[PDB]
């Protein structure tokens, strides 16, 4: 929609809703999937500003759309703290000891990432991982440690994004109405999930197009969750096949302000997923960065550097106050 | 008028001025 930040932002969520296409081909449907486009986008970036040639490229057209520069405009638009309302995000890059770096590089990523590059002795890895760490965690009031687990000896950069959000709900829910109840992973497969209940005043609407029921759980802030439940827990490849930005937007636009008193029960739950992301975004058409043929030479001309790897981690905890959702992307970088 | 999420759902996490989606899944499998 007409907006900087808006385009930006549904560029992000298009590689999101691509990358969640991706994660379906590899998932029973009694998989949790849970990742955020915007840790995965930055830490992306970062690779980007470094890369030439056909990986720049790829890179690029992943990323859709100076396209870079309204990206820091959209991050400092979303990380606020405010009364029940917590978004922060932090880009880390570190780099190999005796490793010369382009200074256009590193004061185009202190910029738009907000990231200083420190150096580290990744040859001496316990201490390496210890120091990274330790590091990640000053600057995150302790929501991260042990973000790394593992750096081999030729690894010449490491780039870090994580991000956290934590959220009250505009209407939370009472404890005292909290039960156990049967919660369907299928037609046959139920277990006993503590599952909280209140009245409130919800936006929701049936869609039947995808028959599926909508609904819209304000956070304080300026933001929301929205869950779909299909009807049929068959129809939910339908469901997830149908997710972009136009379907967001539709999704939306059928949300009235419905605001007569809804009959809500919801899970509350603490799930997390870890993703090697190589193959998926390999599909999506950036496989030339983790070739031993791909071009990162605006970060050095000292060494030919690949992706060697990239995580994604990530997690989800709703309650009766609210809801806490951490993710983590590392990138890792070698000869 | 009635809401129960007792069967998997799609989940996303944005915000409303930018319908910036920050954290997207799918809930399978509470624990």
């Amino acid at each position: 929609k007409k907006s900087k930040t808006q385009r930006i932002a549904s560029a992000v969520n298009g590689l999101g809703f691509r990358l969640y296409k991706q994660v379906l081909g590899g998932a029973g449907p009694a998989d949790n999937i849970f990742f955020s486009p915007l840790s995965i986008a930055s830490a992306l970036g970062v690779v980007t500003a470094g890369a030439n040639g056909s990986t720049r490229a790829e890179l690029d057209t992943a990323l859709g759309f100076k396209s870079m520069k309204y990206f820091a405009r959209l991050n400092g638009a979303l990380y606020k703290r405010s009364a029940g309302f917590e978004l922060m995000g932090k880009n880390v890059v570190f780099s190999k000891k005796g490793l010369w770096l382009y200074r256009q590089f590193t004061r185009t990523v202190a910029h738009l990432f907000k990231s200083n590059v420190r150096s580290v002795d990744f040859g001496d890895s316990k201490n390496a991982v210890e120091l990274m760490n330790a590091y990640i965690e000053k600057v995150t009031s302790k929501k991260f440690p042990d973000v790394i687990s593992d750096v081999d000896t030729d690894t010449s950069l490491v780039i870090v994004n994580v991000i956290y959000f934590k959220g009250s709900w505009g209407n939370k829910f009472e404890p005292d109405l909290t039960k156990n109840v049967r919660f369907w992973v299928n037609s046959s497969y139920s277990m006993m999930v503590p599952t909280m209940h209140q009245r409130a005043k919800l936006s929701y609407t049936q869609d039947r197009k995808l028959r599926s029921t909508v609904v819209k759980l304000p956070y304080e802030g300026g933001a929301s969750m929205l869950v779909i439940v299909p009807h049929r827990t068959e129809d939910l490849p339908k469901v997830e096949e149908s997710v972009s930005q136009e379907q967001l937007e539709e999704w939306l636009s059928l949300l009235g302000p419905s605001n007569h008193y809804v009959q809500l029960s919801l899970p509350k739950f603490k799930i997390s997923v870890s993703y090697d992301l190589k193959a998926y975004l390999s599909a999506m058409g950036m496989s030339s960065m983790f070739s031993y043929g791909a071009d990162l030479s605006r970060i050095t001309g000292m060494q030919k550097l690949h992706v060697d790897k990239i995580t994604h981690k990530s997690v989800l905890h709703v309650n009766e106050e609210g809801t806490e959702a951490k993710a983590e992307t590392v990138v890792g970088i070698m000869a | 008028p009635t809401v129960t999420v007792d069967r998997p759902f799609v989940v996303l996490i944005y915000d409303e001025k930018t319908r910036a989606v920050i954290f997207m899944g799918r809930v399978a499998d509470p624990k």
